[PDB]
């Protein structure tokens, strides 16, 4: 009963599929959604959104931003930047942008802009590190 | 601020005992004869299918039939605490004996068809769930001692309240006076008060039992 | 949070966030995936 | 008199076991206020179990209170 | 907003878009977007989100 | 007197659930605060609750307050 | 004479622990509204492991009356 | 000196019930800290509830204290 | 026998001291029906931190218990 | 000296208040830590009103620490 | 006589104040299942910060249980 | 005699005090692993504040241990 709408700009993944559960990583909290859940919305951040269908079915869906919003007629509605599936993925990518982003963090100095962005670099490459590994 | 009086619970002042304010909740049950029901009877059949369906959440299959049971002790300890609240009436459920009539058999009745049908998760039960092995025995034990006694706090529950009800009321009561009329309004008015949460937490109490049995029945 | 504290827009920060994403699909869609403008 | 005087002082003892009864009761109707702000449309049904709250919240204290009256003209 | 028609729309060029309604600072309380819809093969609509 | 110290003592552990209806408004209102905090235009309502947790919460501490009457002028 | 009135001082202060019991249950329900508010699916599940915690706190007091009772006529 | 031993100790043992109103201070003053950094643009009508938290709490913790001196002086 | 009588009040005495383990048992069982309300998916990790806190809270009671003991035959 | 040596207990006994500046100093500092975890570009008007409310807090303590000496050096 | 019956008494005074210690180790492990209910990846120094909770509230109560034995038998 | 006898029931009595402290310690530090979970960017700014929490209420708590120790050798 709880309609699920999760696209992207490259993919579409469900349209109005009834789910048992959907875990999704946000701002608010990384908290998990059952049917006629609470009447709120949220923004994502970079983790791992995960889909339970009715037969059980366990799908990892990594993104890296999005909107997340759960209206009172039971309608969720998941909108994220890129979503994939985390299977095609690699660790090693994952700590090479980390790398990479501890490099950009260092050579930051006083450019406080760019420091922001090897944060956010930094904060992906780890969800990357525990999504993969994981 | 005047003085204080008690002991309104003897059964046997005058050669009428008080056995007969137990059964005057007798008197009360809607007794049905038109196809048509009356004004009461449909609220009474309402109130109880209402709290049929409420508890069909909670039933499971040990207890497919016993409904009936568990709507009757709520209708009975619903009269038992409304009517101890009425001025001359000695308080009933201030007697232990109907406070052991209301939690012992029930008891007894649960745990033995608990330890005869499921043995192993009625001792499981008197482990929190998931206990490692330095942290077993002393919960085990405590919680050997909480099932032995949790009914009879709940006899002692369904006592209390009407006890410190009636005790509370009867306080008010004696320290004033008719001929002061702002002490009679003052009287008066503290024991709407007190009959407002008294009649309320008898209707809640009498609730809360019927989903505390409606629970362990289940299991 | 540190994005709104260093004055950084969320959508500057979903094209930092897409764009590491992007960059970790090295076996075959990062290309497919990445058509520019 | 020295019996009956250490069952009062043993009944005001008892009389401590009901500040953690307003305790629980200030818990659960405070947070009915917020269960009643998040999504208040849900409102009988929370009302219903803040009132099973406050069923079990001051029979603890009740508990200590009939210790109380226990000490008081009854032991 | 110019140059704009010959490369396909990307999320990008919405992502410029929407950085230059935030960061102008232009005061607005509602709105609308103007678009063609897509009704049919030779049937468009001009409607408004 | 020795029964008049034992009144005296029973009183003054009788002004102990006090405490318990402090700490009982003290949750009620402190949690209207938050459950105010969202839906500023739901003041009316909410506060009905809050009342009733008051009115519950220090319907506890007359309650205690009860046993400090009966042990200074009852028992 | 002392004895058996000084094991009623006892009992009285030994059945204080069950206001903490009553402040526990009023935990563990007020936070079973919040808990309601969000997600009423998990209705049964947050119940059974809310009556879990119910039946601990109120088994702390039973602990405590149970200590009380060991105190008045048990010796 | 035995009755006034009563006494002194009666309002020791009745001075307890601020530490309630300590602790209702503490959760009204501690939810409005929670409830201004969610929304803040509502601090007149947050401070007044928050002072309507204070006005109640604490003047129950002065109703022990008014006990404390009936049993200290006047009683 | 003034030893008797002193040892039943200290025994009560150290039985107040059990209503903590009993609020905080609730504290902890009542923030896991909130923390298991979201994140239903944690079940196992929650649980398990839930016994953890009961595992300790209990601990303190139990402390209680011992010195209880301590004070009712061992000194 | 029995009349100083019940003053002796009488401030033992009212020093217990300041358990009630304990709980309410924890409390509402913890609740600045949630305060300032989320929204610090308030963090001094947070910090300021959690200061008041720490102040009228641990006012109760000094009210319960001040009783101590009036019945120390007062009557 | 007297003295090692008011040092009985007094024992068991003092173990009531390790009932905070069960109150507050029963708030930091609730607390830490909210923690980690929401962004579970933390709970390396999550765990690590409620452990320093409970290595400062337990402690505080073992310095109750310490001078507990202080006036048992040490004073 | 019993000047030593009143000393040792009132700093029995008085040791309470720091369970208070125990129950702040175990909220501040509770309310530190909300606080790290939510935006944990800030952790050692938090972490400050905590300890600031710790040192706010902890004293009060040797406060009055430390009247405990004037309570057997001041007064």
């Amino acid at each position: 009963q709880m309609a699920f709408t999760f696209a992207a700009p490259s993919q579409v993944f469900y349209n109005n599929a009834n789910i048992r559960q959907v875990d999704v990583p946000s701002f608010s909290g990384s908290f998990g959604i059952l049917p006629a859940h609470v009447a709120t919305l949220a923004v994502l951040k970079p983790g791992v959104v995960t889909v339970y269908q009715e037969d059980g079915s366990t799908k990892k869906y990594f993104v890296s931003s999005g909107t997340v919003t759960v209206n009172d007629d039971s309608s969720v509605q998941v909108l994220a930047e890129e979503a994939v599936p985390v299977e095609n993925l690699d660790l090693q990518a994952a700590r090479d942008i980390l790398s990479k982003a501890q490099s950009d963090v260092t050579s930051a100095g006083a450019d406080m802009l760019k420091l922001a962005e090897g944060q956010i670099a930094v904060e992906v490459g780890e969800a990357l590190v525990k999504a993969a590994e994981g | 601020m005047m003085a204080s009086l008690f002991s309104v619970f003897d059964p046997t002042s005058s050669f009428l005992s008080n056995w007969l304010s137990m059964l005057i909740p007798l008197l009360f049950m809607v007794m049905s004869f038109w196809l048509i029901p009356s004004r009461p009877q449909f609220l009474a059949k309402s109130v109880l299918m209402g709290l049929n369906r409420e508890m069909s959440l909670l039933m499971g299959p040990a207890s497919f039939g016993a409904n009936i049971l568990v709507i009757a002790l709520f209708l009975f300890i619903l009269f038992n605490n409304f009517i101890g609240l009425f001025p001359y009436i000695f308080t009933a459920t201030s007697h232990l004996a109907v406070t052991l009539s209301l939690a012992v058999p029930l008891w007894i009745s649960f745990i033995l068809y608990t330890w005869i049908k499921e043995t192993t998760n009625a001792l499981a039960h008197l482990v929190p769930l998931g206990t490692p092995a330095p942290l077993m025995p002393f919960m085990v034990l405590m919680e050997i001692i909480s099932n032995m006694i949790r009914p009879i706090t709940l006899s002692v529950r369904l006592a209390a309240n009407m006890i410190a009800g009636h005790l509370l009321l009867t306080l008010l009561g004696a320290q004033g006076t008719l001929e002061n009329l702002y002490v009679t309004s003052i009287v008066v008015f503290s024991q709407i008060i007190l009959l407002m949460l008294e009649f309320s937490v008898a209707i809640i109490q009498s609730y809360v039992f019927m989903t505390l049995m409606t629970l362990y029945a289940s299991e | 949070s540190g994005r709104r504290g260093r004055h950084v827009d969320f959508g500057a920060s979903v094209d930092f966030e897409v764009h590491m994403m992007r960059r970790a699909l090295k076996p075959e869609l990062r290309n497919e995936a990445i058509k520019r403008e | 008199d020295i019996d009956s005087a250490a069952k009062f002082i043993g009944a005001g003892a008892a009389t401590v076991g009901v500040a953690g009864s307003g305790a629980g009761i200030g818990s659960v109707f405070g947070s009915l206020i917020i269960g009643y702000a998040r999504n208040p449309s849900l409102k009988q049904q929370l009302f219903s179990y803040a009132i099973l709250g406050f069923a079990l919240s001051e029979a603890m204290g009740l508990f200590c209170l009939m210790m109380a009256f226990l000490l008081l003209f009854a032991f | 907003c110019n140059d704009f028609g010959r490369r396909p729309p990307v999320f990008e060029d919405a992502t410029k878009v929407a950085r230059a309604v935030l960061e102008s600072g232009m005061e607005f309380t509602n709105g609308k977007i103007v678009y063609n819809a897509f009704r049919s093969v030779v049937s468009f609509r001009t409607t408004d989100i």
